[PDB]
DNA sequence: CTTGACAAAAGTGTTAAATTGTGCTATACT
DNA sequence: GCACAATTTAACACTTTTGTCAAG
C-alpha cells in the first residue's frame, strides 16, 4: 500500500526547530550566493554551476542520462566545467563546497516540511486526484517556496511555504481534473458561480433562477452567461455506464456509427457516380469535359473559367455559355427518363 | 555571525574561542585527517586505502 | 464565340477585443 | 484570487479574383 507508505517516509525523519529552520534558510542562501561569486569567477551562467553542482551531489550519471532524451551533454558541457572549476585558489575553491552543501541543505528543508504539505493537501480530497497524486503536485509547492524564502524576514517557513502549496494544488485541479482540458481563469470562474448558487439558494432557501443567480454575481451577468458557462461546466459520461435493470447492459453500444459509410450509401453514391456517367455521354464532347471540370469530376479539384478557357483556348466567357447550355441540355434528358430525378432527399 | 550586525561576536583583542553547551552532540564512526593548504578531494565521493586525500 | 464593364465574392493586411497562460502573496499552521 | 504578459480571434479597411450582362 502506497498510501500509508508515503506517511511512514515522511514520518521517517524529524520536523525541525526553529534553530534548525533559521540555520537551513541561512546555509542554503549562502550557497545560492556561493555559485553567484563563482560565476563572476570562471565566468560562466548562474544555472550552469547550479545544475553541475547536483551533478556531483545530487547523482552520478543518472541525473543527465534521464531528464529526457535531451537535457544537456554530461560528458560535454559538464565534464568540461566539472574540471573547469576544479583549477582555482583557495580563495574560490572554498565557495564551491559552500555550494554543495548549501544546496544540499535545501533538500533537508523540504523533507522536514514535507510533514506539512501532506497535512495541508489533506483537506483537499474530492478535486479527483487521490491523496498522493494531489499531495504529490502539492510537494512541488514546496520546492518552489523553498528557493524563494527569506530567513531574513523572520518569518517562520510555515506561513510562507502553505501559500505555494495551495498555489500548486489549486493550479493542478484546474489544470486536470476533468476528463477534458479547461482554461485556468473559466475553470475558477465556474467555481465562483457555484459558489454564489449554493450561497443564495443557503439564504433564500429555495434554489435560484438564471436570472437571479447572475445577479447575484455582478455586472454584465444574465441568465444566458450563467447557464452558458454551465452547459460547459458538465464533464463527459463514462460509457461503462449500465443501461436498464440489468447486469449484462451497458450505455457505450447504444452508440451508432456516422463516420463510416453504410452499404445502402456505398451502393447509392455508386447509383449517382454510374448513372451520372452515361447520362453525361449524351452530351457534346467540348462540354462534357468542361462540365466534369467545373464540377471537380476529374482531378476531384475544381477549375475555374480561367483555367477550362486556357484548356480549351477559348475565352472565359465562352466556357460560361457552354455550362449553361450543358446542364439545361441535360435537362431535357432528366426530365424525360426520369433515372436521375430521384436523389433528392 | 548573526541576524542583524548588532549581535554579531566581535573579538575583543586576542585569545581562544571555546564552544560549550552544546544542544545536543553526535558521533559518527569515523577517522578525521585534517588538512592545511586547500584540498584535492570533494564532498561525498569514494576513498580507499593509500588515496590521496 | 468575344470585348468591355461591374458587382459580388474571396483575398490580403493590419487592429482592437477576448481569451488563455503564469507567477505570487509573508502570523502561524509540519 | 489577481495583475498581466502571451497568444488567439474577430474586426475591418481594402485589393484582386471570379461569376456575370448587353452587344458584337
Amino acid at each position: 500500500d502506497p498510501v500509508r507508505q508515503y506517511l511512514h517516509e515522511i514520518g521517517q525523519v524529524p520536523l525541525l526547530t526553529l534553530e534548525e529552520e533559521i540555520d537551513l534558510a541561512r546555509k542554503v542562501e549562502e550557497g545560492m550566493e556561493a555559485i553567484k561569486k563563482l560565476s563572476e569567477a570562471t565566468g560562466l551562467d548562474q544555472e550552469l554551476i547550479r545544475e553541475v553542482v547536483r551533478a556531483k551531489i545530487l547523482g552520478t550519471a543518472r541525473i543527465q542520462k534521464i531528464p529526457g532524451l535531451k537535457e544537456k551533454p554530461d560528458p560535454k558541457t559538464v565534464e568540461e566545467v566539472d574540471g573547469k572549476l576544479k583549477s582555482l585558489p583557495k580563495e574560490l575553491k572554498r565557495y564551491l563546497h559552500i555550494a554543495r552543501e548549501g544546496e544540499a541543505a535545501r533538500q533537508h528543508l523540504i523533507e522536514a516540511n514535507l510533514r506539512l504539505v501532506v497535512s495541508i493537501a489533506k483537506k483537499y480530497t474530492g478535486r479527483g486526484l487521490s491523496f498522493l497524486d494531489l499531495i504529490q503536485e502539492g510537494n512541488q509547492g514546496l520546492i518552489r517556496a523553498v528557493e524563494k524564502f527569506e530567513y531574513k524576514r523572520r518569518f517562520k517557513f510555515s506561513t510562507y511555504a502553505t501559500w505555494w502549496i495551495r498555489q500548486a494544488i489549486n493550479r493542478a485541479i484546474a489544470d486536470q481534473a476533468r476528463t477534458i482540458r479547461i482554461p485556468v481563469h473559466m475553470v475558477e470562474t465556474i467555481n465562483k458561480l457555484s459558489r454564489t448558487a449554493r450561497q443564495l439558494q443557503q439564504e433564500l432557501g429555495r434554489e435560484p433562477s438564471y436570472e437571479e443567480i447572475a445577479e447575484a454575481m455582478g455586472p454584465g451577468w444574465d441568465a444566458k452567461r450563467v447557464e452558458e458557462t454551465l452547459k460547459i461546466a458538465q464533464e463527459p459520461v463514462s460509457l461503462e455506464t449500465p443501461i436498464g435493470d440489468e447486469k449484462d447492459s451497458f450505455y457505450g453500444d447504444f452508440i451508432p456509427d456516422e463516420n463510416l459509410p453504410s452499404p445502402v450509401e456505398a451502393a447509392a453514391q455508386s447509383l449517382l457516380s454510374e448513372e451520372l456517367e452515361k447520362a453525361l455521354s449524351k452530351l457534346s464532347e467540348r462540354e462534357a469535359m468542361v462540365l466534369k471540370l467545373r464540377k471537380g469530376l476529374i482531378d476531384g479539384r475544381e477549375h475555374t473559367l480561367e483555367e477550362v478557357g486556357a484548356y480549351f483556348g477559348v475565352t472565359r466567357e465562352r466556357i460560361r455559355q457552354i455550362e449553361n447550355k450543358a446542364l439545361r441540355k441535360l435537362k431535357y434528358h432528366e426530365s424525360r427518363t426520369r433515372k436521375l430525378r430521384d436523389f433528392l432527399e | 555571525a548573526a541576524i542583524d550586525p548588532e549581535e554579531e561576536v566581535i573579538a575583543e583583542a586576542e585569545g581562544v574561542v571555546h564552544l560549550h553547551e552544546p544542544a545536543s552532540i553526535l558521533v559518527v564512526k569515523a577517522r578525521v585527517y585534517p588538512f592545511e593548504d586547500d584540498v584535492e578531494v570533494t564532498t561525498g565521493d569514494r576513498v580507499a586505502p593509500g588515496d590521496v586525500l
